[PDB]
């Protein structure tokens, strides 16, 4: 089973910060990555399709880029409307397992 | 404009059941199969399985069996949650979700809150 | 003395019978070509439920929950993208036609999202047209039982033949005994159906590979 991990699972931005947040993974998947965003008290909307794809109605602030064992989302330049719990989950085989969760706050 | 709408919170006890439902209205409910995601408490996510809505052949997670069974009535375009020999760490949130092009598509939060 | 199998898609929308109650002739002539699109649905669905063991190994890995929606995946953007299948197995991936964006985008809105009224007949016979390679290509899977050879052209055209030849793992040698031998490379080269999965149709063409 791949698992998965964040670094930064405490991350305290300013309101024009532009931050990174990574994965690993103990095996290996070919461009096999979405974020998701879940706001306190609801349900996780994704933001990437694959790795290198924002999804529809997502701003294009949002951004990443990664292959293989290594990833990062990257957001152009934070705005208040965006703040929540960041979730990675691959998606190439099963069972599917996400990551730590990184807790995007504000300075 | 696909939407999954689920059941709402409900309040056990150790040892009785809980039944969740999630009806899938906007696509062909055959197609695509159901995946259910249970969110621990202030912890992060976890991935139980799937149910196929054309066979009806549940497959599940190393850690999620022995108690939990999913169940379906393609009739009536809906998913069933059964939660059998209740404990007291079951609490928590659970989803149902079905793959989009690449990451899934998650219905809203049906609280399980175990008491005493 | 090896096969090469590629994977060719098409977007397959599911339409519900349109309410319209219509008595002008163009909009009966798109119901019919809709009851002919549903019908070839159906004909696909039904078909489902040696040289072919290659082709078959990847119907068998579609078959599993988790294959196909990461072919979507990676079609979201390029109609030719390599996917990883989960046998580590790279398998050239190809979106031919799109009948779902068509029957989505310019039938519905103005047939059964609302009342019905068609403005154009171009849009019948372009329909017609583009529904027309579906139509044949059940017809080839129905009478031959889902494999079809020789490789016809309203399964691959000769435009998308090229293309998997120039993107193939041999020798640029190879590619010339191939790019110029189009019809004897049809002939010697197969079609599968494997699935009709999650909106989409599913096919495995097997180009051969001359390494001698």
């Amino acid at each position: 089973d791949i698992q998965m991990t964040q670094s930064p699972s405490s991350l305290s931005a300013s309101v024009g910060d532009r931050v990174t947040i990574t994965c690993r993974s103990s095996g290996n998947i070919h461009n096999f990555l979405t974020w998701y965003q879940q706001k306190p008290g609801k349900s996780p909307q994704f933001l990437v399709y694959n790795a290198k794809t924002l999804a529809d109605g997502v701003p294009s602030r949002f951004s990443g880029s990664g292959s293989g064992t290594q990833f990062t989302l990257t957001i152009s330049s934070l705005q208040p409307e965006d703040f929540g719990i960041y979730y990675c989950q691959h998606f190439w085989t099963t069972p599917y397992t996400f990551g730590g969760g990184t807790k995007v706050e504000i300075k | 404009q696909i939407q999954l709408v689920q059941s709402g919170p409900e309040l056990k006890k150790p040892g009785a059941s809980v039944k969740i439902s999630c009806k899938a209205s906007g696509y062909t409910f055959t197609d695509y199969s159901m995946h259910w995601l249970k969110q621990a408490p202030g912890k992060g996510l976890k991935w139980m399985g799937w149910i196929t809505t054309e066979t009806g052949e549940p497959t599940y997670a190393d850690d999620f069996k022995g108690r939990f069974a999913f169940s379906l009535d393609t009739s009536a375009s809906t998913a069933y949650l059964q939660i059998s020999s209740l404990k007291a760490e079951d609490t928590g949130v659970y989803f149902c979700a079905r793959y989009y092009y690449g990451p899934f598509y998650w219905g809203q939060g049906t609280l399980v809150t175990v008491s005493s | 003395t090896g096969w090469y199998t590629s994977v060719i898609t098409i977007e397959l929308s599911n339409i519900k019978e349109i309410k319209c109650n219509g008595t002008d002739t163009k909009v009966k002539l798109i119901k019919q070509e809709l009851d002919k699109y549903k019908n070839a649905v159906t004909d696909l669905q039904l078909l489902m439920q040696s040289a072919i063991c290659s082709g078959i190994a990847v119907c068998k890995v579609l078959h599993l929950e988790g294959e196909v929606n990461k072919i979507k995946n990676a079609l979201l953007s390029t109609n030719k993208a390599v996917v990883s299948l989960s046998n580590g197995v790279s398998v050239l991936t190809f979106k031919v036609l799109d009948l779902k964006n068509y029957i989505n985008n310019r039938l519905l809105p103005i047939l059964n999202q609302q009342s019905c009224r068609i403005p154009n007949i171009e849009t019948v016979i372009e329909f017609q047209q583009m529904n027309s390679r579906l139509l044949e290509i059940t017809r080839e899977f129905s009478v031959n039982a889902g494999v079809t050879t020789p490789l016809s052209t309203y399964m691959l055209t000769n435009s998308e033949l090229l293309s998997l030849i120039n993107d193939m793992p041999i020798t640029n040698d190879q590619k010339k005994l191939m790019s110029s031998n189009v019809q004897i490379v049809r002939q010697q080269s197969y079609s599968i159906m494997c699935i009709i999965k999650e909106e989409v149709l599913a096919y495995v063409v097997q180009l051969p590979i001359y390494g001698v």
